[PDB]
């Protein structure tokens, strides 16, 4: 019975530690690759507004 | 999915149905014991909509439903809808059919008959379950715990049940059973909120009541100093968001509701609270039974994830008890997610395969026959 | 026709530099949030890892 | 992430230095 | 003339028709942004300020 | 960046165990 | 005018304003709890002309006003309108003044508390009244009945609450405050007058509905009956004449609105009607508490004088009570107005005259000393 | 003039009989 309580720990404390990284690596990996690549894509979409406001302007003086 | 005839496990309350299968040490899926209905005539064509919804589905579809619960007070009033909630509950989430494998139901040691009388028949004839077992929750509890002794309270929404237990033995003569529970606690605050100006009385606001009770509310270990304070200042408050942007802001109301556990009065009960139920229950025993039963007050069930709850319990208890005795109170995180886990344990244990009631001695006795099977 | 196309020429395309403006000012915003709302609680969250370790 | 870390710990802790104490406690209280 | 100012019309329509579903999509991200970083930093408040004990 | 309260009671917590287990195993050494 | 310093009596609801003096068996006065605001601009000079008209006055300028009600199903919320209505009441009609004497107001138990503070407030700071005193409307309206035991139907314009009393205590987690009431009743017979080509929309048309309602309108103690044949024959019609001379002939509206009362979903409610909130606050109670609250269910306010009500809500409950016991509504003549009476019934009571806040009191603590100082 | 000669005796007669009635029915039913 006592090895009952003692498993439940081991596992516990081996899930702990695996979920300590686990929580914050899935976040640090998911969320900083995330945000570098829509950092990315918010830069190419600025990029790509700020090219079509100019080619807008290029036309109306067409 | 499964390669045994594991036996499924379900907890099924007045709030919400734990369930998994044997031999796990979680359960795998909650649901709420929630049937939602629409209040209101359907006006499109062709955008599907069920006569009723279940679970989870009544809760996200609870805009224009009616929600409901076929369990009240620790018994089924209302089993067509738990046929539905076992279905999702056994098959939609946890992808297993009863009709290939045991199931156990639980129940409180003084549950009217009739309750596992129907847990058992509907089981055997709607599923066609091989075999059955109704469950004692604090026989679950304890075994949860690592205990065989102790007093267990199962708290929850339904009936505060209060039973010690010594040595594997029941003590009856000794059971405080109490009609004060969660979903009462959730009324009184709804009372109280409306004095603040936050009249709630619909499904979806007594819905959002109970998710403010869940996230702000607390016991505290002291009631009386702690409301003086919150009564008094802005600095004890905390706000809730509620579903449309508006906000509630909430002070001694946030404990003042749980505090109806130790303070019955406030609900109309006659009743001086779970803290004297556990002790009476602890009294009412053998002189050589109470110092294990003071020992081991055990937590299971709804309310006992309160905020002050497992020092205040210990406190309360140590307050009635002789002096010289060490009064100890069983509550680990692990706390109340006993019950399921101890029907995992029964289902699972070697001893009690012979428990099993099986659909041989089912069809030729009745579902009366739990009665004389399950303890 | 050309004046209504014209002019919607004018609105539609407003409405796309407004858009493509309010959406980059949306964006940029959005992305400072973006990379400091993620930034500040990953942060957080690894110095969680350490701030536990005691 | 809520503290996880903690939340293990606290347990731990909170369980191993009671046991610690009770065992304490008894210790001299035995006689 | 109408062709083009159409052209510019319909295709700013077009265009503001995407950059509306970068909107909503932005704003649905900048929600996801807010509401993970307010749970972060909340269920860090909270879990701190009742966590104290350890 | 530890949060003062569980840096520092994470240490006196362990401490009342470590102190508690000394404590212990001292007075059943005495009784 | 009084020779003596006699409290103030008053009710100032969504819908009407009682008052009189303590002592009397009537208020004294009744009219609306209505501001108007003119919502044209003038071009006559020297017309004379207000910012905004009180009562009688607003209704009787309001073909070019704005009215607005200050008190939001029981609740004040435009206290400046108030203090309009109050200087009024007791000027223009009682003929007295508050600073010569005590007053007192009455609201409903699961009130909000902000509605007691304010009217404190204003009673205190704007007509220097010597004392305050917050009333209950289910002990107002108990003691105009003679009852000390039983439930309060007040069923008036702003909410019904639905509370048990017994022996003189209340009952509180029995309440069933519901959002229920002649105001939306209404607004409902705008709608479905509309359905007969007669639209209604603004306040002059809400003020005609209002009018079409007190004197048309019954509930019948079978509606699906009373239905069938208004449905089917102009022999249960009846005409109403407008102000402006055009005659609306009302068929089963003049009962489908008031059914609204026992049929909740006609306005969208999720409520199993005034019967069944009747029937569950008993039966939440003890059963020796049951047998003399189901003989003893008390009328009070508006709606509770409409042909069939009686005699609808007792059958109902009837309906689904047990037998043997017996089943009786107290609907007094006394109807509507009842509450004021319970005020006079309060406010000359010698075991009342302890319970005034007086202005000391009042200063040393603030406004927020009536929810410690009256119930 | 409205029925207020009636108003009045009806509530004086359903009320009377009622508690009449309810007397009838208690007298006998007691046992
Ligand atoms: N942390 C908590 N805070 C406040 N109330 C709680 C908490 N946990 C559970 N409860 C309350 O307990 C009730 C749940 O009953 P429960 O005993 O868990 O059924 P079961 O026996 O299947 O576990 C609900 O009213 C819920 O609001
Ligand atoms: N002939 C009538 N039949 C039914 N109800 C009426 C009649 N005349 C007036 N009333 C209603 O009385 C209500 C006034 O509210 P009231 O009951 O006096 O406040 P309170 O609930 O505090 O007692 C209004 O909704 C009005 O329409």
């Amino acid at each position: 019975f006592d090895d009952i309580h003692r498993k439940r720990m081991e596992k516990d404390l081996n899930e702990l530690q695996a979920l300590i990284e686990a929580h914050f690596e899935n976040r640090k990996k998911e969320e900083e690759e995330l945000v570098s690549l829509k950092d990315r894509i918010e830069r190419r979409r600025a990029e790509r507004a700020e090219q079509q406001r100019i080619r807008n302007e290029r036309e109306k003086e067409r | 999915d499964e390669d045994e005839t594991t036996a499924l496990v379900c907890d099924n309350g007045s709030g919400l149905v734990k369930a998994g299968f044997a031999g796990d040490d979680a359960p795998r899926a909650v649901f709420p014991s929630i049937v939602g209905r629409p209040r209101h005539q359907g006006v499109m064509v062709g955008m599907g909509q069920k006569d009723s919804y279940v679970g989870d589905e009544a809760q996200s579809k609870r805009g224009i439903l009616t929600l409901k619960y076929p369990i009240e007070h620790g018994i089924i009033t209302n089993w067509d809808d738990m046929e539905k909630i076992w279905h999702h509950t056994f098959y939609n989430e946890l992808r297993v059919a009863p009709e290939e494998h045991p199931t156990l139901l639980t129940e409180a040691p003084l549950n009217p008959k009739a309750n596992r009388e129907k847990m058992t028949q509907i089981m055997f004839e709607t599923f066609n379950v091989p075999a059955m077992y109704v469950a004692i929750q604090a026989v679950l509890s304890l075994y949860a715990s690592g205990r065989t002794t102790g007093i267990v309270l199962d708290s929850g929404d339904g009936v505060t049940h209060n039973v010690p237990i010594y040595e594997g033995y029941a003590l009856p003569h000794a059971i405080m059973r109490l009609d004060l529970a969660g979903r009462d606690l959730t009324d009184y605050l709804m009372k109280i909120l409306t004095e603040r100006g936050y009249s709630f009385v619909t499904t979806a606001e007594r819905e959002i009541v109970r998710d403010i009770k869940e996230k702000l509310c607390y016991v505290a270990l002291d009631f009386e100093n702690e409301m003086a304070t919150a009564a008094s200042s802005s600095s004890l408050e905390k706000s809730y968001e509620l579903p449309d942007g508006q906000v509630i802001t909430i002070g001694n109301e946030r404990f003042r509701c749980p505090e109806t556990l130790f303070q019955p009065s406030f609900i109309g009960m006659e009743s001086a609270g779970i803290h004297e139920t556990t002790y009476n229950s602890i009294m009412k025993c053998d002189i050589d039974i109470r110092k294990d039963l003071y020992a081991n007050n055990v937590m299971s069930g709804g309310t006992t994830m309160y905020p002050g709850i497992a020092d205040r319990m210990q406190k309360e208890i140590t307050a009635l008890a002789p002096s010289t005795m060490k009064i100890k109170i069983i509550a680990p995180p692990e706390r109340k997610y006993s019950v399921w886990i101890g029907g995992s344990i029964l289902a699972s244990l070697s001893t009690f395969q012979q428990m099993w009631i099986t659909k041989q001695e089912y069809d030729e006795a009745g579902p009366s026959i739990v009665h004389r099977k399950c303890f | 026709k050309l004046k209504e196309a014209e002019t919607r020429a004018e609105f539609a395309e407003r409405s796309v530099t407004k858009l493509e403006k309010s959406i980059d000012d949306l964006e940029d915003e959005l992305y400072a949030q973006k990379l400091k709302y993620k930034a500040i609680s990953e942060e957080l969250d690894h110095a969680l890892n350490d701030m536990t370790s005691i | 992430a809520s503290m996880d870390a903690i939340k293990k710990k606290m347990q731990m802790l909170k369980l191993d230095k009671e046991n610690a104490l009770d065992r304490a406690e008894q210790a001299e209280a035995d006689k």
